[PDB]
């Protein structure tokens, strides 16, 4: 017949093969196709939906619904820290099991901006202000409100519109970070401070609750497939 | 302003004055079944006034220690008029819905509900190798209740708020068509929900299409002189309901 | 060739426009770009959402089960093996499929067969090359009950024959469901009186595989272990849902023990101290 | 019966050849070059859409 | 010769194969074809004929 | 691309037209559509009678016989084997062919050969690879009577040689009948005086196969068992007939013991009771 | 000497390539795409055909 | 299938091969390319630069 | 088709032009042609700088490491092996890459696997063909800790399976860096306070390979030794630098002992004597 | 989808054929026929260039 020569890689099985193979059931009439609402063409469509962040994961608050509640109240002087975490969507314990953290934990590189949305769930007669700061690394963690307003921040006034958006800008050396932890691609710190206190009238509760949301912007990407570090089985599922 | 909304379906009308918006499914508005996606061969039944109208379920009481509630929804309307009768006499049903939830307070009360509408909420069991009775997955117009901790009742759903009965993170449960009832801005939450299934028509007793879930993230809280009793009322209206395969009444 | 969105330049602003103020109570995710809050430059961005599509995310070969059978035994049931086909006994492919509720895909099936000489007194043999047979039975067909049974003839059932040392066997399989999608979750019963079994176990109904050695009784036992690899291709997927927090228990139900939402921190505010 | 299409290359700096060999469409290779999306049914899933500068719940 | 690479599924026998194979008798003159009444092109032609139903299959 | 018939819509009727009233005494099957009796809607139906055609129904490989022979024996007849070619010793392919009276098809023949080391005292050998020979003899040719016989030369007879471990041997065979179709049933005699043999055994006359090992006498016995797979392709079929109720007995005749028409019910009317 | 024809796909949502390699027509693959039929010789096998609305044995 | 014949040199590994092989990571998005000064296209560009000669290599 | 420069003819000269007088203090290499100093003829030169380009100089397969593992042991860690991927443990490919500071290339990886029967009392066996598995783990993935560990499933990780006696396994690998080039040298620290590790060890981060036998515990030990061959193709290279005089010591740093600049002569002027 | 280009032959005394078979550009063969160069950035890397006959530091 035709003279041919075998190259290396012959008769192997690669998991990421893209070849053609014969059908075990020839001329099989496949059932017709139906329009079903909610078709997904990209996991990045899923990752752009807001979802609630468990910021209060502190020592057995995870076995309840109290892990989602950020406690806030009237203060004595001013200018204290409300909460704080590190911008690691997939390595930080705060946004680990969040939807962006799940999809990013099926990947190894990520890139693009991140929206943080904060909903005030207190009463209609209560007022307050906050400073929602982002600080790129190189220094450490800002230790007061004076060091926190030297970076990217926003003052949020609580009124009729009940939610604010801190859109974390993509500021990086490279084009991609790593999803797991390394010293080279460190991203910064999300922190929140009292601009003014929570002033409330009489016969109204003082202590209220902030909820937090996260999603990705329209310039977001993920690059390298891997297995998620969350799957741990020992035997089969008989 | 756009906070006032009026909805008319049949001889029933809801007027709200502190609405937020209306979420419509995955963008799709509920319509009838076309001839290209059809499977059955006989003429369907389209009542369109005696069926497509608002039905009001039971009100539930929301204390400071309330955890959540759920309703299965082709089955909570089993005994609701000619919708339930048309369920009892036909074999194949197909409809969309409009889910409106009422909860009111004053400007001195605080709290925040999450109203989710989850397709195919196949729930877990309290004891793992045990069979769940049907009275615990659904109870009709009477709500079932989540618990704060690990529940271990017999023949019952695993009732924990932080897993939503399905084994997932409850914070990630906003991928579904949802709204919030925040008591400082909102009064109600309207969700238009189309027909979602793997088959064009289905039986409305053997299958559970979706599950409404109302879970309070921010707990209810008030002062020592305010009103204590705060109800939560769910109202549902089928949309574009049609029926196929008429035979005698029953389910067995 | 579909790029991500460019970053457009902006300047100072002072007006009644409020992109950062919104209402998340309407179920709406805000479309806020970083050029709406801070001053940005012009960035021509060339990134492509390529390796995140539903085709590239699922189309990877995954081990679904291990099948073990021998070549000579005292009992005839250990000389052949069978497997009711599901994708829900290995947690990786199960958790990758359970992002969605309904799926529609063709399957690409690859078998990897290895044989090990069992421990015996007469290990010094000269065994000719083993030949294996993998018969697929569509739901309802007759079942072989021995290795020498006459139901192994494969007059109508699909089959594949492999000699030891070649490439792994591979065949393609179309979309085989009686409905319009493989239903990953079925919230419902099997009987119309709402009794029976609860879950997706009513809608499996895919058939089952059978495994034996085409060779006869050898004079020394050899244990074959064949691994089945599914590859979902030509993928469509609908109505997404959150990933599972909890560890699985069984294949037939969805039941669990409750798990905490995430890992604890033991504090709530960061600092430049030991964090 | 050959089809020519571009390869996946990087930016700032091709044309493979494919012929189908089997009678069935279930034998074809994976369609790994469909990069389109539409998050308008998951984000922005509302009636009476919002204009991002208005108070929107004004 | 021409460099090639073997895929999985090589050297197997599938019952539903649709390949080409050489003839054991080359240039064999096949006998002519005759029009015979009652040609079947589909078993669904057969299944559309009425046939009697044994409804009274009761105990011998 | 041939679809099934669409279902057309209908309304109420009151007239002297009677589609449901007919007469089955004329040998006529009524053409009644469901839109003739009840009110139907419009259904655009996309089903295709594709996997029910006579080509797709018969063109599947089926085991027709098992052939056994050895490599060293005391008697020379057990070192080779022969088989008179028919399709009527396995009931599945026989019952699939006997839907029709006459057929016309090309054949695709595939052999699957496996060897097993027989039990002996000197099993510790090192055997080089066995080579098998399959010779086809057209009707009338000379017959080999030993493994070392000189009629195994294959100067004119078709043959195939296979080394152990390769793909199965496959060759194509044209339509070989002296008439215009393979007669599945022959109602008639062999002699003109209406004696002799009665049945299709006069019209078989297809030749016969022969099997041996090309290797010589080995120093240990090995039993080869080769399985013949026919595949009918290029199929034409005429004058259908009912399937066989009764179990077969022999290959040469059509004889049987009488079998009941179907399974008994023990009652005649259904109910909502234990049925 | 190539021939291009459509593949068996489903409805509501191809073009394989075949070249024959042997000198005989008995070597060709199976003709698995002939989907035509005519049940007019098994159903309706009568003289003086029936019009399905008439009493037909009137 | 297609009749072919293997030549000598089949199934060998030559260090100076120039063939094609499948990717272990299909559709991998390679990072963009940047203009960096001092691009080398030939070692003969390097060899044409003057460099100092150790002529006095005499005993330590 | 790019030739070298032709040699042009010249004659006598007497003028104020000075091609031979220059100044090397400006960092400038003089462009003096031999037709500027002496009388030359016309030479039409057909030499091509072809086998000196950066593509032809680096695109050769080079052994980077040897990996050893066994098939039965008392300790489970000697039945499998692992290798953190670098190009800096063999001096030939390292010194060929370190002509430049930054590089950008696709990789072509070839494995050469050989097995040797270890010394034991029961060497008289009959071992079926060994099958090897090479799993690549991108940085961050889970690590197998035994040969029977369930992390060898390769649902998402790239893998390759090789049966003994075939061609060597070969796959292509694209440019995998998070920056714009593989940085051969990194002058800097890992921590922002200028502590930690100093050198290119921060920028390796390429993943690591894993090696085992797919077969189970055999009844005699066999030592496999697999050799990894990298081939840099599609090559771009920037900012050259002098070759290394000194012998290497380690893979992680660049440290050395001082070496003399060249070989000694013991005299400084040549002669027709014993030189 | 074939590409024809000349072979490496000697002077004073061809046309191979290449078809790419894989969907990725990292599978292609080595580009061993780019023979261009520019030593103007390593030799002559100066401002106010020199004219080779002038004293140049005159
Ligand atoms: C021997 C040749 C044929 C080989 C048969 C192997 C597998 C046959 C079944 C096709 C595979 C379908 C597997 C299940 C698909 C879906 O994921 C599940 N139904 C749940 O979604
Ligand atoms: C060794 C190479 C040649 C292999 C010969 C094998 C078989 C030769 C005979 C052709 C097969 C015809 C089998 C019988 C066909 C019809 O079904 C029967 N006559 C009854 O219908
Ligand atoms: C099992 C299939 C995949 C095989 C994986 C083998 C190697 C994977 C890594 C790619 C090779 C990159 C090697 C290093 C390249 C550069 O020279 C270094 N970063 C330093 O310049």
């Amino acid at each position: 017949g035709l003279p041919v020569m075998n190259t290396p890689g012959s008769n192997q099985f690669l998991t990421s093969d893209d070849y053609q193979s014969p059908t075990a059931m020839p001329q099989f009439d496949v059932t017709p196709e139906m329009n079903i609402p909610g078709e997904v063409k990209n996991l990045m469509e899923i990752a752009e939906v807001d979802s609630v962040v468990p910021v209060n994961n502190v020592n057995e608050n995870v076995n309840s619904l109290e892990a989602y509640r950020i406690p806030v109240h009237s203060v004595t002087e001013t200018g204290a820290q409300v909460f704080g975490f590190t911008l690691q969507p997939g390595a930080d314990t705060v946004m680990e099991r969040t939807l962006l953290g799940e999809i990013l934990n099926y990947y190894a590189n990520w890139s693009g901006s991140i929206k943080l949305t904060f909903m005030y769930c207190g009463s209609a007669m209560a007022t307050g202000k906050f400073l929602l700061a982002y600080s790129p690394p190189g220094a450490g963690v800002p230790k007061n409100r004076r060091e926190a307003m030297l970076g990217t921040h926003i003052i949020w006034d609580i009124g009729l519109q009940s939610s604010c958006v801190l859109c974390v800008p993509w500021i990086s050396q490279t084009h991609y970070r790593f999803v797991s932890k390394d010293i080279y691609t460190d991203a910064g710190f999300i922190t929140c401070w009292y601009q003014t206190s929570i002033v409330v009238p009489a016969e109204v509760q003082n202590q209220s609750v902030i909820l937090c949301f996260v999603s990705a912007c329209n310039d977001f990407s993920v690059r390298l497939l891997r297995d998620s570090p969350f799957v741990r089985q020992t035997a089969f599922y008989q | 302003s756009d906070r006032v909304r009026s909805i008319t379906l049949g001889n029933s009308t809801i007027t709200t004055q502190e609405s937020a918006n209306v979420v419509v499914g995955y963008g799709v508005w509920p319509d009838y079944l076309s001839d290209e996606e059809a499977t059955a061969e006989d003429q369907p039944t389209q009542p369109d006034v005696a069926t497509c109208r608002f039905y009001t379920l039971d009100s539930v009481s929301w204390m400071k220690e309330s955890q959540g509630w759920w309703w299965k929804f082709p089955d909570a309307l089993r005994d609701m008029g000619l919708f339930g009768q048309n369920m009892q006499y036909h074999y194949l049903g197909r409809s969309g819905y409009t889910i409106h939830v009422q909860c009111n307070a004053s400007k001195f009360h605080q709290g925040c509900l999450l109203v989710v509408c989850v397709p195919e909420a196949e729930m877990g069991a309290a004891n793992i190798n045990e069979k769940i009775n049907r009275e615990h997955l659904s109870n009709g117009e009477v709500a079932n209740t989540f618990s704060g901790t690990k529940s271990s009742n017999t023949n019952d759903v695993q009732q924990a708020v932080f897993n939503a009965g399905m084994g997932v993170a409850v914070g990630n449960l906003t991928i579904f068509p949802h709204q919030w009832i925040n008591l400082r801005t909102n009064n109600c939450a309207t969700i238009v929900m189309p027909y979602i299934n793997s088959v064009p028509m289905d039986n409305m007793f053997r299958h559970y299409n979706f599950t409404l879930m109302i879970i309070p993230f921010a707990k209810l809280d008030y002062a020592a002189g305010s009103s204590t009793y705060i109800p939560i009322t769910v109202t549902v209206a089928p949309m574009c309901a049609e029926y196929n395969g008429l035979r005698l009444a029953g389910h067995q | 060739v579909v790029r991500v969105a460019d970053t457009m330049p902006s300047g100072p602003s002072n007006s009644e426009s409020i992109p950062a103020l919104t209402a998340a109570e309407t179920g709406h995710t805000s479309q806020v770009v970083p050029s709406d809050t801070i001053q940005t430059r012009h960035v021509r961005n060339f990134h492509v959402r390529s390796e995140s599509s539903v085709e590239n995310f699922l189309s990877r070969s995954a081990c679904v089960y291990i099948v073990e059978y021998k070549t000579r035994d005292d009992t005839p049931d250990k000389m052949y093996d069978s497997w009711v086909i599901n994708t829900r006994q290995v947690a990786q492919l199960r958790r990758k499929l359970e992002f969605f509720t309904y799926v529609r895909f063709d399957v690409e099936v690859t078998f990897v067969i290895t044989s090990v000489q069992d421990d015996s007194t007469r290990q010094n043999t000269d065994t000719p090359a083993l030949t294996h047979q993998i018969m697929y039975v569509p739901p309802g067909g007759p079942i072989p009950q021995a290795v020498d049974d006459y139901n192994w003839q494969t007059s109508t059932n699909p089959s594949v024959f492999w000699t030891e040392g070649n490439a792994p066997p591979r065949m393609s399989i179309p979309f085989m469901s009686v409905g319009n999608a493989y239903s990953n979750f079925y919230d419902g019963w099997s009987h119309f009186s709402q009794t029976g079994v609860y879950g997706f176990n009513t809608l499996n109904n895919m058939g089952k595989l059978y495994f034996r050695h085409v060779n006869d009784k050898t004079i020394s036992p050899i244990t074959s272990k064949v691994r089945i690899y599914f590859k979902p291709k030509h993928v469509k997927a609908w109505v997404p849902r959150p990933p599972r927090l909890c560890e699985y228990t069984h294949k037939d139900n969805v039941d669990f023990e409750p798990k905490g939402v995430t890992t604890s921190r033991t504090q709530l505010t960061i600092s430049n101290s030991t964090h | 019966g050959a089809q020519v299409s571009t390869q996946k290359t990087g930016a700032h700096e091709i044309h493979y050849t494919n012929i189908n060999y089997y009678k069935d469409a279930a034998s074809n290779s994976a369609n790994r070059q469909d990069f389109t999306q539409d998050p308008g049914k998951f984000t922005e899933p509302v009636k009476d859409i919002m204009v991002k500068s208005l108070p929107a719940l004004n």
